[PDB]
């Protein structure tokens, strides 16, 4: 099924020809366009008062990265390198070795936040919910070096955003 | 004549002007060529998915859909019915996102600035639908070979209904500013006329064909997903100019609301990705309790699923025209070759023809009516 | 809201009002409290010059009435 | 009568901020003089307000503290000063403060 | 007085003027330009901070490099930067401009716009949300508020 | 005391221009569903001051291959003429009461076109010389209709004195007898000032640069002041011409309040129009002047020459 | 006198703002700067702008029309004469010839912009 957008024959009776002459001479349809912008002047603007107000987000938002812990304080990551294999941008670099107690843990865990495309595949791939993308989106830096995160930065983000990262995972894990 | 270098997406026009008239237009592209098609050869099929969000970065989920349809075809698997309805739902929301950008930035370029701000308060509300399903405002990567990543969050369909209940009024406000405006008509009527046969021979698609009366739309001639279970009308132009193509896009926005009103009422229950763990990853609650599910989660995210050897050309009716990928598989986890057919690549190549006998200020109108984004032209 | 545009308009309005008031009040201050004489044509200039010689002082805006004639 | 009630609401914002000084303070720090219901206050001094008659996006706001971790924030407020517990509520990721 | 007092207040005057009237020239190169257009859209309305929607290079104060910078485009981005009157600042928006991003290992991509021009603020994301970009601009205002051009001149 | 009078005119004009930039950004803001400047000072009131200081402490780039003499002359000519046109305006009392005030306004207005021409020459760009030629052809075309329209209205007033237009409208606004002329006068003052939808140079951004694209910092500010000083002056001229305010010699401030309100509304109508329409193609705004406005203006000049004679309503000469 | 003071004040103030607009700011010049803006790409030719005939005809058409307006300016004073019939005829003759001049350029494709 199709419809025509601009297939019309204007009427040629003197009533209609004089209407179009009035529009041409009296600028009637241009003034009608001024009435549409006059109405907006008297509406409430959609602007929010950032930074005192913030735009709404959801529990699924993908922001700054963070490495999480178990409730005991043990790191969740067991250096399986699934996030490093799936990362479409190759932004994750991992080195691991047995820990002093024999556990499988990382010695290097860097995310180049300038290669990362903030896609979330790393948290989908992770089998222990170690690497997540948190809700923070306000971490712009003054240098390129501050955006090459290492394991210490990522563990500091996790200890900094656990209160809010845990709540978001609680509100979305049933959809995963 | 006079040779000028216009430009600083970012484009470079090497134009030859005889006073006010354009004698030849010579677009220079590649200012945003990034080697997407070569990079995809080093990625798995899942890793290549975010690359398609970034080709036509105004119609993100339609690019994802075309790639998923191609991979699903080479896999020989079928997404479940609910996933297909979701893809059509967000395919039509994505059409609104693109047509607002196309119409309003087109108007902004020719001096009409106000409608851009009105309709970008509706895009900001449609970006909230993207963010609530995928977590990213623009590059969702939500549509994947096999279906969609996650199911809709509870209450999202009520908010899609509230939005679509008011969007018709916003289109009327847009039309009150442009459709019958004599200044807007003088900038678009009889500008960039393309004949039906030239449109086909030059490889045009979408409103470029339909603005010139050609009755073609892949959603109706070669349906995909569940587009054959929705009622909508295909707008058809008569003059073949910039103004007729402008009306086609504005009418297509109204037909998307018509389709969206049906995807909300006809949404079925069920799963949202193919129940085949050798293609789509298992649920996280079963990857942590079943040995088979853990092996398949491990392999799908490290090696990926192998696609049977073969080559397919799969196309969809993207908002900008026919978008398709020629995808070649060698039987491994990584595509051997992925040519991306961007509709704006053929349209831009026809700018030189469409600009014959027009003023320099009509080139801006012509580029706007082709709806060119250089992420997909350059790739 | 829209009435938050008025503070900028009021400042602009007051600025456009100062030139008109200043000229009105400066002329009266400089012409004995009356409007500055308008002399577009030589006849109007001739009388104004005559009023300058008749005032005793060298000022055309000082008026001499019947008390100056006997 | 409705136009007369507009000026009354504009006058009770001065009293709702604790006089002319409280009114001018929030006007120059936050460029906004709306009065909302106090939802809570965090350990750093940020005060969180809500007003559910405002359109979505403006129905929650934070008046930042004037001092945090030794930094004078009377003028130099920043969006990253919101602790995580309130960062979820202020961005409407939840309805529970 | 002390001399240092007059210079300190004059710095605040010119620092306040420069951060309250930031006129950006936006290099919309790829998707990140869309999120830059949503910061000009009504919800965030960057114009309300003194940041005009768009300005020509000769009257621009900050260059926002929003999108992938390819080798072909690299010479043209430097030319526009050289022609910006000083003081001039550069905000790198998104992964592609920050360090190359998704296309870091490409044969045709500049691995970070900081190879071509100095950068004052890096905004991370792919794309950064329109609010995360507005946070960068507001973070550039505070950087300009810390300038001590006259205090340093007074002590030369 | 006369030197005080001059300053009482110039300084407020430069302040009115400053806060017209604030109102333009807030009226356009609210007509676009947003707020506009409201952070720099209360309701943005300090924004013009920040923009002024910022511009004048920035590098004033002048290309090495630019004619310095003409690069400096153009802003001086533009602003100098912009302020000159304000001296004969009866608001209600002119600073300089001219017998030929109307003709003085036209004479100075036609000189301002040089600043556009000199600036284009001094650039040595050829991305701006074409812009200057396009801008100059637009401006001279539309001062043909301004002169003929203004001549037609003076045939109901009697003289070129600006104050006599107050007496003419002591019973009724000239917009009723001359609404056809007022319509074209309003559009002609939009095209003279290069205001949308006639801004093919200043901000077209359609493969066409502005004649002052090469200016930066203070020199750019001076061109901006001249352009905005003309927008207010043309709208003040329109108020006097077609919306005459009654003049009470005992309460002259009443005139200034009413006349100030009308001029503001007409000025805000310029801002209203910019937010509502796209922009004419360059060849279209020439066809508007030569094929539509000029034929109608000539006919209404014939009609307004013979109407007073055939109705026995010729105005007095003085 | 009053007029000369006004003009001197207006043009002296403009000159003052220009000098403080070139000396107050801190300058730093190099070859890459202080070049024509172009559009970010190098110039494609060391030749000046070609001469366009149409732009020359609008300037001449304005000039000839502007000269006929000079004759129409004294109409307000002309209507006060006792020979109104003669005055009215010559007023209309001038305007009609102005329209005939417009009609000639119109029909001879003098007002077009298509090469
Ligand atoms: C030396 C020095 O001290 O600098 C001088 C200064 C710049 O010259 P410069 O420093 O040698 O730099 C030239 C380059 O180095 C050399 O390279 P350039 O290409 O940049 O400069 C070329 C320029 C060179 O111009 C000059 O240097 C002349 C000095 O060419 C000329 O203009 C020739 C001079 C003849 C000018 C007309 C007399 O000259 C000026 O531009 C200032 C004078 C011109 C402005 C006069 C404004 C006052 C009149 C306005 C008020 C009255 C109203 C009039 C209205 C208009 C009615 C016509
Ligand atoms: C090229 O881009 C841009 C434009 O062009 C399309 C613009 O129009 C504008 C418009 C807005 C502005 C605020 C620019 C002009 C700023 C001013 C502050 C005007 C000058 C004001 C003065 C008060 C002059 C100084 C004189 C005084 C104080 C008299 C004593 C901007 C910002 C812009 O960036
Ligand atoms: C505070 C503010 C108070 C209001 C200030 C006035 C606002 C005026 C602008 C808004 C107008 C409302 C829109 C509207 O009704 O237009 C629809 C109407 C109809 O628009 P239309 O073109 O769609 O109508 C088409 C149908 N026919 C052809 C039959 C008319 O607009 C008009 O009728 C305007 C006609 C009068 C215009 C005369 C020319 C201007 C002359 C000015 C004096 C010289
Ligand atoms: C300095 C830069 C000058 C910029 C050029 C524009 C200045 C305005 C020109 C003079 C205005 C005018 O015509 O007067 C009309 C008006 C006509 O008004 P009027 O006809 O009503 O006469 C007023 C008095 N009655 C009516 C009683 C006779 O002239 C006057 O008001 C008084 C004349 C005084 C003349 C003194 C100035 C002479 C010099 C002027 C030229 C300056 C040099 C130009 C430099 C080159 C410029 C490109
Ligand atoms: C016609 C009705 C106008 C109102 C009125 O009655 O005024 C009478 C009164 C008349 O006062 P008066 O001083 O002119 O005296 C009238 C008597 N004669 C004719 C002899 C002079 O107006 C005023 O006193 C104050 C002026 C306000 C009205 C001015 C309207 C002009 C608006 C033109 C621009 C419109 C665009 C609006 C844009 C708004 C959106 C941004
Ligand atoms: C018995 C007494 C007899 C006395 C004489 C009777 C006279 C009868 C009426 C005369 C006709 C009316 C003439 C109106 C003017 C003609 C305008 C025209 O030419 O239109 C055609 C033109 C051209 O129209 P076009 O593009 O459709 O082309 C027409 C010609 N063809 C098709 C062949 C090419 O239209 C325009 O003027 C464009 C307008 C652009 C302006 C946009 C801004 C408008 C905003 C509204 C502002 C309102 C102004 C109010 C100012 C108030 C100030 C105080
Ligand atoms: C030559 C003889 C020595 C005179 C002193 C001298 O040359 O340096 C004065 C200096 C030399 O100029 P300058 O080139 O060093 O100034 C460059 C820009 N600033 C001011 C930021 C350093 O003149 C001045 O700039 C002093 C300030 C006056 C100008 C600004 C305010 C009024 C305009
Ligand atoms: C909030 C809505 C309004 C929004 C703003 C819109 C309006 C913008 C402003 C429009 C222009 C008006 C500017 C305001 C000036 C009003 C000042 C005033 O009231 O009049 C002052 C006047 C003093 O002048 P003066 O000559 O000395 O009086 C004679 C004394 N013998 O005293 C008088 O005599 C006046 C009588
Ligand atoms: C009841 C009775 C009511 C009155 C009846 C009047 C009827 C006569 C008037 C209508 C005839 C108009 C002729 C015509 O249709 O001309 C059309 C043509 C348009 O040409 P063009 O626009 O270039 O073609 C399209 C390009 N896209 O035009 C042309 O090609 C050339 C047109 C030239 C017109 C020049 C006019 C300028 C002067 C205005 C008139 C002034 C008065 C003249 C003197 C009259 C004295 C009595
Ligand atoms: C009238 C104004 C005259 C003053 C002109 C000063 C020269 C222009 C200038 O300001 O440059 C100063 C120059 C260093 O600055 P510049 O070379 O322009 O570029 C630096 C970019 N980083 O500093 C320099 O190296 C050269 C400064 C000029 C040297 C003047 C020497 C005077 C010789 C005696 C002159 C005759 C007696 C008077
Ligand atoms: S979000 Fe995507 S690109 Fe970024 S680290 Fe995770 S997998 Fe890699
Ligand atoms: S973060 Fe998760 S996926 Fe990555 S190495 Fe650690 S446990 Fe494995
Ligand atoms: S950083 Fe992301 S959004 Fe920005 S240009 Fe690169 S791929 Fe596009």
């Amino acid at each position: 099924t199709y419809k025509y957008v601009n297939l019309r024959e204007p009427s040629m009776d003197m009533k209609s020809v004089t209407d179009r002459a009035a529009q041409t001479l009296l600028w009637t349809e241009l003034i009608r366009g001024l009435g549409m912008t006059l109405s907006y002047l008297f509406r409430e603007p959609a602007t929010i008062n950032y930074p005192f107000e913030k735009g709404p987000l959801s529990p699924r938002f993908r922001g700054e990265h963070a490495l999480r812990r178990y409730p005991s304080g043990e790191e969740r990551c067991i250096a399986c390198k699934l996030c490093e294999a799936v990362c479409p941008a190759q932004a994750i670099t991992i080195e691991a070795e047995p820990r002093a107690d024999g556990s499988r843990r990382t010695t290097r865990y860097d995310i180049d936040m300038t290669k990362c495309i903030y896609c979330g595949f790393c948290q989908e791939a992770c089998p222990v919910d170690a690497i997540v993308e948190g809700p923070n989106f306000e971490f712009s830096t003054e240098t390129h070096e501050e955006l090459l995160y290492n394991k210490e930065k990522l563990l500091n983000n996790g200890d900094k955003w656990e209160a809010e990262i845990a709540a978001n995972i609680q509100a979305d894990y049933l959809y995963r | 004549n006079l040779t000028l270098n216009f430009g600083p997406g970012v484009l470079r026009l090497v134009m030859e002007l005889s006073g006010e008239m354009v004698r030849k237009c010579d677009p220079h592209i590649g200012l945003l060529h990034r080697g997407t098609e070569k990079l995809i050869e080093y990625k798995t099929y899942l890793q290549a998915l975010p690359y398609f969000d970034r080709l036509d970065y105004v119609s993100m989920m339609c690019n994802e859909q075309a790639y998923s349809l191609a991979v699903e075809k080479l896999l020989n698997i079928r997404p479940p019915p609910r996933a297909q309805w979701i893809r059509v739902l967000f395919g039509e929301i994505t059409r609104l996102l693109n047509h607002i950008m196309a119409v309003t930035t087109h108007a902004l370029d020719i001096g009409a600035m106000t409608p851009f701000f009105w309709m970008f308060e509706e895009r900001e509300k449609m970006f909230e639908f993207y963010e609530r399903v995928s977590g990213a405002r623009m590059h969702a990567a939500y549509v994947r070979p096999g279906g969609v990543h996650q199911d809709l969050p509870l209450g999202l369909m009520d908010d899609i209904y509230e939005f679509s209940k008011n969007f018709s009024l916003r289109i009327d406000e847009l039309e009150e500013m442009l459709t019958n405006n004599r200044i807007w008509r003088n900038r678009t009527v009889d500008i960039g006329i393309v004949t039906a046969e030239d449109a086909l021979n030059y490889g045009f698609s979408g409103v470029m064909l339909r603005g010139s009366g050609i009755q073609w739309d892949l959603r109706k001639t070669q349906p995909y997903d569940v587009y054959d279970q929705v009622e909508f009308d295909v707008p058809i132009g008569s003059r073949g100019d910039c103004y007729d193509r402008y009306l086609c896009r504005v009418e297509e926005m109204r037909q998307s609301i018509r389709i969206i009103s049906q995807c909300l009422n006809k949404m079925p229950p069920g799963e949202i990705k193919v129940d085949d763990a050798k293609v789509s990853p298992p649920k996280r609650a079963e990857m942590k309790t079943s040995m088979e599910s853990l092996i398949h989660h491990f392999k799908l995210y490290t090696e990926g699923y192998q696609v049977p050897p073969g080559a397919t050309y799969t196309a969809i009716e993207a908002p900008k025209g026919e978008f398709g990928v020629y995808l070649v598989s060698d039987g491994s986890s990584r595509p051997y070759r992925c040519k991306i057919k961007a509709p704006g690549f053929a349209h831009l190549a026809g700018l030189d023809k469409m600009s014959k006998g027009h003023m320099l200020a009509d080139v801006v109108a012509i580029i706007g009516t082709q709806d060119i984004v250089f992420g997909e032209v350059d790739r | 809201m829209w009435f938050e545009v008025l503070p900028g308009i009021a400042v602009m309005g007051v600025c456009l009002f100062i030139p008109g008031m200043a000229t009105a009040r400066i002329h009266r201050f400089s012409n004995g409290g009356k409007e500055k004489r308008v002399a577009h044509y030589p006849y109007q200039w001739y009388l104004m010059e005559r009023d300058r010689r008749v005032s005793g002082v060298n000022r055309s805006y000082v008026s001499k009435g019947l008390e100056n004639i006997d | 009568m409705e136009l007369l009630q507009v000026l009354k609401r504009g006058l009770q914002q001065v009293s709702g901020h604790g006089g002319l000084r409280g009114y001018l303070r929030v006007l120059f720090r936050a460029n906004d003089v709306r009065v909302g219901t106090l939802v809570g206050e965090d350990k750093y001094g940020n005060k969180y307000y809500e007003d559910n008659k405002q359109f979505f996006g403006r129905h929650r706001w934070v008046i930042y503290t004037t001092e945090m971790n030794g930094k004078n924030t009377f003028w130099d407020v920043d969006g990253s000063m919101v602790p995580p517990e309130w960062h979820r509520w202020l961005h409407c990721m939840t309805d529970d403060p | 007085s002390r001399g240092e007092y007059v210079v300190a207040k004059l710095d605040d005057l010119i620092n306040w003027a420069r951060r309250s009237s930031l006129w950006p020239m936006t290099f919309g190169l790829a998707c990140c330009a869309v999120e830059m257009m949503h910061m000009a859209a009504p919800r965030y309305d960057m114009d309300r901070f003194g940041v005009v929607f768009r300005a020509s290079p000769r009257q621009s104060d900050v260059m926002i490099v929003a999108g992938t910078l390819t080798n072909k485009m690299a010479p043209a981005l430097r030319k526009v930067y050289d022609q910006m009157p000083e003081p001039r600042y550069v905000v790198s928006m998104g992964s592609c401009a920050n360090g190359g991003g998704y296309y870091h290992y490409s044969y045709s991509v500049v691995r970070g716009c900081d190879r071509i021009v100095p950068v004052d603020i890096y905004v991370p994301g792919c794309p950064p949300t329109a609010e995360a970009l507005l946070y960068g601009i507001l973070q550039l205002q505070k950087k300009i508020k810390r300038e001590k051009r006259l205090r340093i001149w007074y002590r030369r | 005391m006369f030197m005080i009078n001059i300053l009482m005119l110039i300084i407020p004009i430069l302040l009115a221009v400053a806060f017209l930039t604030l109102v333009e950004r807030k009226v356009l803001g609210y007509m676009q569903l947003r707020k506009g400047p409201n952070v720099v000072g209360p309701y943005g009131l300090l924004q013009p001051i920040a923009d002024a200081i910022k511009l004048f402490i920035k590098e004033p780039l002048r290309p090495a291959t630019s004619s310095a003499s003409m690069f400096i002359l153009a802003p001086i000519m533009a602003l100098g003429l912009a302020l000159t046109m304000w001296i004969p305006l009866p608001m209600p009392y002119p600073l300089i009461n001219m017998n030929l005030g109307v003709l003085f306004m036209l004479a100075m207005s036609s000189l301002a076109v040089y600043s556009i021409l000199w600036s284009g020459w001094a650039s040595n760009s050829k991305y701006a010389l074409i812009g200057a030629l396009r801008a100059v052809a637009q401006t001279i075309s539309y001062e043909v209709t301004l002169a003929i329209i203004l001549l037609s209205v003076l045939l109901m007033s009697g003289s070129f004195t600006l104050s006599t237009l107050i007496t003419t409208q002591e019973q009724m606004w000239l917009i009723l007898p001359a609404w056809p002329l007022a319509m074209m006068w309003f559009i002609s003052t939009l095209a003279e000032t290069n205001r949308a939808p006639f801004d093919l140079t200043e901000g077209e951004s359609e493969l066409v640069s502005g004649f002052n694209v090469e200016y930066a910092a203070g020199p750019f500010a001076l061109f901006f002041m001249a352009e905005y000083a003309n927008i207010i002056m043309m709208n003040i001229f329109t108020a006097i011409l077609f919306l005459g305010t009654s003049h009470n010699p005992h309460m002259p401030e009443l005139y200034t309040i009413n006349f100030t309100i009308k001029s503001l509304l007409l000025t805000m109508s310029f801002l209203w129009i910019r937010a509502s329409y796209p922009r004419f193609r360059y060849d279209q705004l020439m066809h508007l002047l030569w094929k539509n406005f000029l034929p109608l203006t000539l006919a209404l000049c014939m009609w307004h020459v013979s109407l007073p004679i055939l109705t026995s309503g010729i105005p007095p000469q003085t | 006198m009053n007029l000369m003071l006004a003009l001197l004040t207006n043009f002296t103030l403009a000159t003052l703002l220009v000098i403080i607009a070139f000396w107050l700011p801190q300058l730093n010049v190099y070859s890459e700067k202080t070049s024509p803006y172009e559009c970010g790409f190098d110039p494609m030719g060391s030749a000046r702008l070609p001469f366009s005939m149409k732009f020359f005809l609008v300037a001449i058409t304005f000039l000839l029309f502007d000269l006929e307006i000079a004759l129409l300016l004294p109409l307000p004073w002309a209507s006060q004469t006792a020979n109104l019939n003669t005055m009215l005829t010559m007023a209309l003759f001038l305007i009609i010839l102005l329209a005939v001049s417009l009609a000639y350029e119109w029909t001879q494709k003098g007002l077009e912009w298509t090469e």
